[PDB]
């Protein structure tokens, strides 16, 4: 949430378009889904971060 | 004569379609206990009865085990 | 209004509100919850569903 | 007619009871009787069946599982051309869903 929200906010306030405003905001948030675990490829990884949280909420109990 | 084996055919594979839905909602029934659920919806009845019933069934035999 | 949210504009913690997804009848309030922020005006124009959708998946992460 | 074998069927393979005197059955046909001739259940409509199904593809889509929601739209359009559509759907539906399920063979 930093180095994308400097790129973003680089090239909307140098922007002089709405079509270039759009398509900065469509790869901020396609670079956001690639960085975030969320990806295709990523699925497996996801699966393995929610066997962490996992051993998180059992020691509550 | 033969499109009346080959129509029970196009059952069959819509019986394994609702084998998939079945298990990503997981369901207690089985490929055998579905097909008597498809007997009963074919005649008319409203399923919120039915699913009280295995909701009321299912909790006799894991109450007294 | 406990919080400082409460000196932002009247517009846009107006279209800060709650959500709730559809219901199961197995089911936990950390499963569905949301917060929707509202689109009006012809903004939908420059924010589609799809880029709320990603938006609502980075929010579940 | 078949009905009554139907249910005869239904009490064997849920309640796991294959001794039909056994009280237990016999009481079991008698709740499933009674139930089935007393209704006080709402008639089913098709659009909120459809809003289910569209509900359920948000979620499996909101959970990141992008593969298993497409084979989940793709089966539901293969089903749909077989009433008895709504019927059978909204009984799964209801018997049981305790949300996003943890599950495979997305690409069976």
């Amino acid at each position: 949430l930093e180095c994308s929200w400097d790129e973003l906010w680089n090239k909307v306030q140098q922007a002089q378009d709405l079509d270039h405003i759009i398509a900065a905001h469509e790869v901020f948030l396609d670079t956001i889904i690639s960085r975030c675990l969320l990806d295709s490829d990523s699925r497996a990884l996801l699966n393995q971060l929610r066997a962490v949280f996992d051993q998180i909420i059992e020691l509550q109990n | 004569a033969a499109a009346a084996a080959a129509n029970l055919n196009a059952v069959r594979e819509t019986m394994d379609v609702l084998l998939e839905i079945s298990r990503i909602l997981n369901t207690g029934l089985d490929m055998e206990t579905l097909s008597i659920c498809v007997r009963l919806c074919e005649q008319g009845i409203n399923p919120e009865a039915l699913s009280s019933v295995i909701k009321e069934l299912r909790k006799a035999t894991e109450a007294l085990k | 209004r406990a919080t400082n949210a409460q000196f932002d504009s009247p517009e846009i913690l107006r279209r800060l509100d709650v959500r709730l997804l559809e219901v199961s009848p197995g089911d936990t309030g950390w499963d569905v919850f949301s917060l929707d922020y509202h689109v009006d005006g012809p903004i939908a124009t420059v924010f589609t569903r799809e880029c709320m959708s990603h938006y609502l998946r980075v929010f579940n992460f | 007619a078949q009905q009554e074998r139907d249910v005869r069927e239904l009490v064997r393979g849920v309640a796991g009871l294959q001794d039909e005197a056994d009280p237990n059955f016999q009481l079991a046909l008698n709740f499933a009787w009674s139930n089935f001739r007393f209704h006080r259940f709402l008639d089913v409509n098709s659009h909120k069946i459809e809003k289910t199904i569209e509900g359920i593809y948000e979620k499996f889509v909101i959970h990141s599982d992008l593969s298993k929601a497409a084979s989940w739209k793709r089966l539901t359009e293969e089903f749909l051309n077989a009433d008895a559509h709504y019927s059978i759907l909204s009984l799964l539906l209801c018997l049981s869903d305790s949300p996003s399920n943890s599950s495979y063979v997305e690409t069976p």
